[PDB]
C-alpha cells in the first residue's frame, strides 16, 4: 500500500508490511505474517536460514568448481551428500558432539541478545572488549564487521544481503530435489543442461523415468 | 387469470404464481405450508438440473452409438468404464460421496441459515456464496455471465424455461427408464423403429404395456 | 444505425457506444457492466488470435502446398525439441497474458517497463494498450476500430470454417476452395449429408483417431462428429 | 466466530464468556455433553489430559516408525513392540504394571486433588518445601513451577494462541491413534507401512478397498 517495490505491481498487498523490514515486496498470499511477533520471529528466522543456506550453496558449489579444474586436493570428486561417509581424523559423532555444544553457546547467546537487545553485548571473560550500543537483532556488528562495511549504505547492502539469500535457499532446495530425482552431483546437471537445452529439461528427465 | 394446469379450476391459494413454472398443481396439497414449499421447490429445482444433465448425456450417447463410433448404451456405460479403465467401484463411488456430501452439505446449511455460507469460512470466499433465492444461487462461481444480476425480466424468462425444461427432463427420463424395462434398447433405437413404422410400433404393440393386447 | 436486423430494437444493454455494436445480443450475455468489460477483452484477443491463424494458415498452404495445416504440428521437425518449446512457449505466453489480465482488472497498473524505468506505456483504454504496441496508426481510430472488430468477427468464422472443412474433406483451404468452384452443385455441405426421418447419413471423418508422434498415439478426434448432419 | 458447521446453530452454553475462553472453540457439541459448566469444565481437563496422551503416544508410534523405514532405527511395530521389550526385560510386565499403577496412581490423585481444589496442592508442611511449585496457574489444567522449566508461558501475547497449537494438534493426535488401531484390524500391517502402500496406488488401496470398513460392496 505504498510506493515501494512490489511482487505484483497493481496488486492489494498487505497493510503490515511497511518497507521497515529488509527486502519488503507485500509478498504473502498466506499471511503468514499478520501477527506481529510471528513477523518478528520470521525476520529472524529468514535471515539465519539465508545465511546457513548462503555459506552452504557456496560450500556445495567451490569444492565441485575446484575439482574439475586442475587444482587438486584430498576430498575433490566425492559428492556433497557423499561427504558423510569420508575418513576423517576423527568420527562424525564426536565432531558432532563439538559441534553441538559450540552452536549450543553461540545460539544461547544469539536468544539471550534476540529477546533483548544489547544484553548480550559484553565479552564475558575479557570485560574491555565489547560491541557497539547500537545493535539489533540478526545485525551484530562490532567485532562481526571488522573491516566496517556497515558504516555506508546499509539498506542497499541489507538488500542485497537478503536477495542473495532468498535465492541461496532457492538453490539449496534445488540441490536437493537434483539430487533426489537425478541422483547426480548439480554442476553435472548443469553442464548436461549446458549441452543441449532443448532435450535436457525437467520435463523431459521426468517423463523418460515415468 | 394465469393458466393453470386444470382449466376451470380455481388455483390453491398455496400457489399465487409467484414462483415459476407456478401452474396451480397441486391437488395432495403437499405444499401447503410455506417452509415445506420452499424445501419442495428447492427440491424440484435439483431434480429438474439432474434430470436434465442425465437426458442430455443420455441422449449424446445414444447418438454416439447409433452412428459407428462405439459409444456404449446408458444402461451399460457404467460397466463399460469400469471394466475398460482400471477404476475401482467403491472407490469412485466413495470419492463422489465426499464430494456431494461438501456440496449438498453447505447448500442444506444455507438453506437452513439463508447467507451463512457467506461468512468466509470456507477459504475466504464471501460473496461467492451469499445466493440470490431459494434454489437460486447467484454468484460468480454458479454464475459468472452475470445473466442474474441484470434484465430482471430476461432472468423470470429465463427462470420459466429452467423449470419447464426440468420438468420435460425428468418425465424424459422417466420414459428412458419405462422404454428401457419394456423394450430392452435405447431410447434412439426404439425412435428408429418407431420412424420406421409408426403405426405397428409403438406401446399399444410392444407386449408389455398393454397386457390385454 | 447499424444493426444485425434492420428495423429491430436493439437491446437496452446495448446502446451503440462500443465499437461493432450492432445491437446483437439475443441471449444478453452482455446485459451485466462487468460481464461485458471482461468479454469486451476476450472478443479483442479472440479477434487478433483468429486474424493472425487465418492469416498464417492462408500464407503456409500458399507458399507450402504439400504440408496440411491440420498436420503442421506433426510434420514439422526442428533442431528445438518439443518440450522445450512448449516450456518457452508456456513461459513467455504466462508473463504475456499475466501482464494483459492485470491491466484488465487493474488498469494503469503494469503499463511501466519494469528492466527500464524511462519506458512507459501512456495512459489508453482497456484492450486498447497503444504506444509502443502502435507505431503507426494510418486513419481515424474509431474507425479503425470498427474495421478491426470486423474483421476479427469474419476471421473467427473462417477459423472455424477452416477446422470444419479440414476435417470434413482433409484439404486446405485454397485446396477446398478450388474444389468447390469445381463442381459447386456437388461439393458443398448439402450435397455431401442429408438427415430425413429414415435416414441419417454423414461424411466420413478424413482425420485419422490416433497420430503416432514420437510413440505416443495423441488421439486427433473430429469434433462432435456424431452430431454432424 | 469460528465454527465447526457454517450455519448451524450454535449451543447457547457454548456462547457463554467462560466456555469461549477455552483453545479451540469451534461449538461442536451435537449431544450437550457441556450443558452443565462443572461437567464442560471436568471435560476440558479430560479433553487436556487426552491431548497430551495421545500426542506423546503417537509421537512415540509415528516418529521411531519413520525411523525404522530407514536406517536410522529398528524399532517394531507397535502393536508388537511390547512383546519384544518385556522379552529381554528385567521384569516381567505384572510388576511393571503394579509400579506404573503406584506411580501413576500418586501424582493422578495429587491432580484430581488440585482440579477439585485450585491450588489446594501448596498447603503448607505437605511436599517437603516443594508444595509451593505445586501450585499452577489461574487456569486449570496449565500448571507452572517443575512444569515448563523454559518459561514459554510468560507471554501473554502467545499464550492465547500456544494453548490452541496443544489442543488442535492433540485431537488430531487423539484421531491418529484411533486410525492407528483401525488400520490394525484392517490391513495387518503398520501405519506407516500402509501410508506407503497407500501412496503406492491411492486410487485401489484404501479403505473402500480391504472390504472390511465397506461390508456391502
Ligand atoms: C543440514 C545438514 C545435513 C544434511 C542435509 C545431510 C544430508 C545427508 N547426510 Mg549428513 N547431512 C547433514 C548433516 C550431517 N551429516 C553428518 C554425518 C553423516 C554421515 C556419517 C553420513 C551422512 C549422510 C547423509 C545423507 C543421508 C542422510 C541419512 O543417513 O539420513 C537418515 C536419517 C533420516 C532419514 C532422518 C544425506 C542426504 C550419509 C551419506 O553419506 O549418505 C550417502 C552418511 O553416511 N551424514 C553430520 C555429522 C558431522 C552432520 C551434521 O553435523
Ligand atoms: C442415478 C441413477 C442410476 C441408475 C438408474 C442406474 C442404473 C443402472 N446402473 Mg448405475 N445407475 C445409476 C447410477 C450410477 N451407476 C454407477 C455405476 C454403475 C456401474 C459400475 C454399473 C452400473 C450398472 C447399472 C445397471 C444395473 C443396475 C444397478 O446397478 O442399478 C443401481 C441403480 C439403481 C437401482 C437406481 C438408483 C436410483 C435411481 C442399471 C441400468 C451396471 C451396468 O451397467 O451393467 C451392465 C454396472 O456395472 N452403474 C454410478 C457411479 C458409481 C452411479 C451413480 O453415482
Ligand atoms: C493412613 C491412611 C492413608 C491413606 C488411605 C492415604 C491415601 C492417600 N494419600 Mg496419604 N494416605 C494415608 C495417610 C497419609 N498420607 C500422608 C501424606 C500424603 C501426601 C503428602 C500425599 C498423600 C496422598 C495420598 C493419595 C495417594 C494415592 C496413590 O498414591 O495411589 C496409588 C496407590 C499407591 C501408590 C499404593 C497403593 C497400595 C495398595 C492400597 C494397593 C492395593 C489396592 C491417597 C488417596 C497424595 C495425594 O493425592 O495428595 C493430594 C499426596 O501427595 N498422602 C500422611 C502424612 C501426613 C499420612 C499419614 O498417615
Ligand atoms: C556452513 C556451510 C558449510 C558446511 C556445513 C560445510 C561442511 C563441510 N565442508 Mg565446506 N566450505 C564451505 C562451507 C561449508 N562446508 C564454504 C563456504 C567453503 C568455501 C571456502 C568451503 C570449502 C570447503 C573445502 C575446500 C572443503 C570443505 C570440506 C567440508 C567437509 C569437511 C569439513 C572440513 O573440511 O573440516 C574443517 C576444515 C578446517 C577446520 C580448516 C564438510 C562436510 C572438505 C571436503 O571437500 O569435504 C570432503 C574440503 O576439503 N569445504
Ligand atoms: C553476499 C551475501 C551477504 C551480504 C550482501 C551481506 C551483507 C551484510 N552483512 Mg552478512 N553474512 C552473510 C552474507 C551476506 N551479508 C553470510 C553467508 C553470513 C554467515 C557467515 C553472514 C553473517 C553476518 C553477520 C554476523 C553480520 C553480517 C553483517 C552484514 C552487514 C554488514 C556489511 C558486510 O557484511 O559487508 C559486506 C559483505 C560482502 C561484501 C560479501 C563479501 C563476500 C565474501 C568475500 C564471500 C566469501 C567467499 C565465498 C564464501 C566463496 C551487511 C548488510 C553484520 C551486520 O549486520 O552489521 C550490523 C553482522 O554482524 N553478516
Ligand atoms: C536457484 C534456482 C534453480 C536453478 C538455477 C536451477 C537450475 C537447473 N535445474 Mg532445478 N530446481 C530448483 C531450482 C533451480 N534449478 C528448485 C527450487 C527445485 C525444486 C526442489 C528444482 C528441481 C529440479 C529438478 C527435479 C530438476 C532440476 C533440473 C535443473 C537443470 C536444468 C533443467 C531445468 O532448469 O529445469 C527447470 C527448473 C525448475 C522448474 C526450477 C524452478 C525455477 C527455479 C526457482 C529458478 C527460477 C528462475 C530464477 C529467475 C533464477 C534464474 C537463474 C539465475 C541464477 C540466472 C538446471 C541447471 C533438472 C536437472 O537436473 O537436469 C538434469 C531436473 O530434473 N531442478
Ligand atoms: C483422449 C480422450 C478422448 C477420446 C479418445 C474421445 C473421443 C471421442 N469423443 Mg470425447 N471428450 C473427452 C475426451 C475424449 N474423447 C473429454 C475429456 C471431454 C470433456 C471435455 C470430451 C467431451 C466430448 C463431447 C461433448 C463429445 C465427445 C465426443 C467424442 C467422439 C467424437 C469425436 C470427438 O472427440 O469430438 C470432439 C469433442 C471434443 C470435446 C474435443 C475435445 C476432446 C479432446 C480429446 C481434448 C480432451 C483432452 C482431455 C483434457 C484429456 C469420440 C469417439 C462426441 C460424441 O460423443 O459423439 C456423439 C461429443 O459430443 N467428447
Ligand atoms: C507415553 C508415551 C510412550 C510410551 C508408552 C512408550 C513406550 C515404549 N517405547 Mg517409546 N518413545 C516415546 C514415547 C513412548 N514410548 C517418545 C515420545 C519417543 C521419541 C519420539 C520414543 C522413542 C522410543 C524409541 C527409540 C524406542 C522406544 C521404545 C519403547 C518400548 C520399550 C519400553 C522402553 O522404552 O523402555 C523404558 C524407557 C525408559 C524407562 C526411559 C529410560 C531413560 C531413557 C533411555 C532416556 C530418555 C530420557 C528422556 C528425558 C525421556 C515401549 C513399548 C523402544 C522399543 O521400540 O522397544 C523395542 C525403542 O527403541 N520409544
Ligand atoms: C407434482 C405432484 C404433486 C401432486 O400433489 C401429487 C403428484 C401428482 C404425485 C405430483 C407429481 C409428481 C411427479 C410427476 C414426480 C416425478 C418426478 C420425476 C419423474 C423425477 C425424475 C427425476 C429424474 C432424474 C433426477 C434423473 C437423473 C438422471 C441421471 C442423473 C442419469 C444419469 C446417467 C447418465 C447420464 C447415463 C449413464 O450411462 C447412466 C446414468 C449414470 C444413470
Ligand atoms: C467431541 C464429541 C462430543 C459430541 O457431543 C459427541 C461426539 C461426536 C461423540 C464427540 C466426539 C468424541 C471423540 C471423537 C472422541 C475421541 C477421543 C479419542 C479418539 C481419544 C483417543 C485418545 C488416544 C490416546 C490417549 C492414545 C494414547 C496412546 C498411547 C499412550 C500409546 C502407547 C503405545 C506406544 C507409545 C507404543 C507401544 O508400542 C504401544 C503403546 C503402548 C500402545
Ligand atoms: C506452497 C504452499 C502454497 C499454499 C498451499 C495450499 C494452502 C492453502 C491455504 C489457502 C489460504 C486460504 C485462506 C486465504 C486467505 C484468507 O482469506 C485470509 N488469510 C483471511 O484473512
Amino acid at each position: 500500500d505504498a510506493a515501494l517495490p512490489s511482487w505484483m505491481p497493481g496488486a492489494d498487498l498487505p497493510g503490515y508490511l511497511n518497507g521497515t523490514l529488509p527486502g519488503d515486496f507485500g509478498f504473502d498470499p498466506l499471511y503468514l505474517g499478520q501477527d506481529p511477533v510471528k513477523l518478528k520471529w520470521y525476520a529472524q528466522a529468514e535471515l539465519m536460514n539465508a545465511r546457513f543456506a548462503m555459506l552452504a550453496v557456496a560450500g556445495i558449489l567451490v569444492p565441485e568448481l575446484l575439482s574439475n579444474i586442475g587444482f587438486s586436493w584430498p576430498g575433490a570428486g566425492v559428492a556433497w551428500y557423499d561427504a558423510g561417509k569420508f575418513e576423517y581424523f576423527a568420527p562424525a559423532s564426536s565432531l558432532f558432539g563439538v559441534q553441538m555444544l559450540l552452536f549450543a553457546w553461540v545460539e544461547i547467546r544469539r536468544y539471550q541478545d534476540f529477546v533483548k537487545p544489547g544484553s548480550a553485548n559484553q565479552d564475558p571473560i575479557f570485560t574491555n572488549n565489547k560491541l557497539p550500543d547500537g545493535n539489533e537483532p540478526g545485525y551484530p556488528g562490532g567485532i562481526f564487521d571488522p573491516f566496517g562495511w556497515s558504516k555506508g549504505d546499509i539498506k542497499s547492502l541489507k538488500l542485497k544481503e537478503i536477495k542473495n539469500g532468498r535465492l541461496a535457499m532457492l538453490a539449496f532446495a534445488g540441490f536437493i530435489g537434483q539430487a533426489y530425482t537425478t541422483g547426480t552431483t548439480p554442476l553435472k546437471n548443469l553442464s548436461t543442461h549446458l549441452a543441449d537445452p532443448w532435450s535436457t529439461t525437467v520435463w523431459q528427465n521426468d517423463l523418460a523415468r515415468l | 387469470v394465469r393458466p393453470v394446469w386444470f382449466p376451470g379450476n380455481p388455483p390453491p391459494a398455496h400457489l399465487d404464481g409467484s414462483l415459476a413454472g407456478d401452474y396451480g398443481f397441486d391437488p395432495l396439497f403437499l405444499g401447503q405450508e410455506p417452509q415445506t414449499l420452499k424445501w419442495y421447490v428447492q427440491a424440484e429445482l435439483v431434480h429438474g438440473r439432474f434430470a436434465m444433465l442425465g437426458a442430455a448425456g443420455i441422449i449424446l450417447t445414444s447418438i454416439g452409438a447409433k452412428v459407428g463410433l462405439g459409444f456404449p448404451e446408458w444402461y451399460d456405460a457404467g460397466k463399460v468404464v469400469v471394466e475398460k479403465n482400471n477404476i475401482d467401484f467403491p472407490t469412485l463411488m466413495v470419492i463422489q460421496f465426499y464430494l456431494m456430501g461438501w456440496a449438498e452439505t453447505k447448500r442444506w446449511y444455507d438453506f437452513k441459515n439463508p447467507g451463512s455460507q457467506a461468512d468466509g469460512s470456507f477459504l475466504g470466499f464471501t460473496e461467492e456464496f451469499k445466493g440470490l433465492e431459494n434454489g437460486y444461487p447467484g454468484g460468480r462461481f454458479f454464475d459468472p455471465m452475470g445473466l442474474s444480476r441484470g434484465d430482471a425480466a430476461k432472468y423470470q424468462e429465463y427462470k420459466q424455461k429452467e423449470v419447464k425444461n426440468g420438468r420435460l427432463a425428468m418425465i424424459a427420463c422417466l420414459g428412458f427408464a419405462a422404454q428401457y424395462a419394456a423394450t430392452g434398447k435405447g431410447p434412439l433405437d426404439n425412435l428408429a423403429d418407431h420412424l420406421a413404422d409408426p403405426n405397428h410400433v409403438n406401446f399399444a404393440t410392444n407386449g408389455v404395456s398393454i397386457p390385454i393386447a | 444505425r447499424p444493426l444485425w436486423l434492420p428495423g429491430s430494437t436493439p437491446p437496452a444493454h446495448l446502446k451503440g457506444d462500443l465499437p461493432g455494436d450492432f445491437g446483437f445480443d439475443p441471449l444478453g450475455l452482455g446485459a451485466n457492466a462487468e460481464s461485458l468489460k471482461w468479454f469486451k477483452e476476450s472478443e479483442l484477443v479472440h479477434s487478433r488470435w483468429a486474424m493472425a491463424a487465418v492469416a498464417g494458415i492462408l500464407v503456409q498452404e500458399i507458399v507450402r502446398p504439400d504440408v496440411f495445416w491440420y498436420n503442421a504440428g506433426k510434420e514439422v521437425e526442428s533442431p528445438l525439441g518439443p518440450l522445450g518449446l512448449l516450456a518457452v512457449e508456456f513461459f513467455l505466453m504466462h508473463w504475456v497474458e499475466v501482464r494483459r489480465w492485470q491491466d484488465l482488472r487493474k488498469p494503469g497498473s503494469v503499463d511501466q517497463d519494469p528492466i527500464f524505468s524511462q519506458y512507459k506505456l501512456p495512459p489508453h483504454e482497456v484492450g486498447y494498450p497503444g504506444g509502443v504496441f502502435a507505431p503507426f496508426i494510418p486513419g481515424d481510430l474509431a474507425e479503425l476500430k470498427v474495421k478491426e472488430i470486423k474483421n476479427g468477427r469474419l476471421a473467427m468464422l473462417a477459423f472455424v470454417g477452416f477446422v470444419m472443412a479440414a476435417q470434413v474433406t482433409g484439404k486446405g483451404p485454397i485446396a477446398a476452395l478450388q474444389e468447390h468452384l469445381a463442381d459447386p452443385w456437388g461439393t458443398t455441405i448439402f450435397s455431401k449429408a442429408a438427415v430425413v426421418p429414415g435416414q441419417a447419413v454423414a461424411p466420413p471423418c478424413k482425420i485419422p483417431a490416433s497420430v503416432s508422434y514420437k510413440g505416443i498415439e495423441i488421439p486427433t478426434p473430429c469434433f462432435l462428429q456424431g452430431l454432424w448432419p | 466466530r469460528q465454527s465447526w458447521l457454517p450455519g448451524s446453530q450454535i449451543p447457547a452454553h457454548l456462547d457463554t464468556p467462560a466456555a469461549q475462553a477455552l483453545a479451540g472453540n469451534f461449538g461442536f457439541d451435537p449431544l450437550g455433553l457441556g450443558k452443565d459448566p462443572v461437567a464442560l469444565r471436568w471435560y476440558q481437563q479430560a479433553e487436556l489430559i487426552h491431548c497430551r496422551t495421545a500426542m506423546a503416544g503417537v509421537a512415540g508410534i509415528l516418529i521411531p516408525g519413520l525411523l525404522t523405514k530407514a536406517g536410522a532405527l529398528n524399532v517394531p511395530e507397535w502393536y508388537d513392540a511390547g512383546k519384544v521389550a518385556i522379552e529381554n526385560s528385567f521384569a516381567p510386565w505384572g510388576s511393571l504394571l503394579a509400579v506404573q499403577l503406584f506411580l501413576c496412581g500418586f501424582v493422578e490423585a495429587k491432580r484430581w486433588q488440585d482440579i477439585r481444589k485450585p491450588g489446594s496442592q501448596g498447603e503448607p508442611g505437605s511436599f517437603l518445601g516443594f508444595e509451593a511449585s505445586l501450585k499452577g496457574t489461574s487456569e486449570l489444567g496449565y500448571p507452572g513451577g517443575p512444569f515448563d522449566p523454559l518459561g514459554l508461558s510468560k507471554e501473554a501475547d502467545k499464550w492465547a494462541d500456544w494453548k490452541l497449537k496443544e489442543v488442535k494438534n492433540g485431537r488430531l493426535a487423539m484421531l491418529a491413534f484411533l486410525g492407528f488401531v483401525a488400520q490394525k484390524y484392517a490391513t495387518g500391517a503398520g501405519p506407516v507401512d500402509n501410508l506407503a502402500a497407500h501412496l503406492k496406488d491411492p486410487w485401489h488401496v484404501n479403505y473402500a478397498t480391504n472390504g472390511v470398513s465397506l461390508p456391502f460392496l
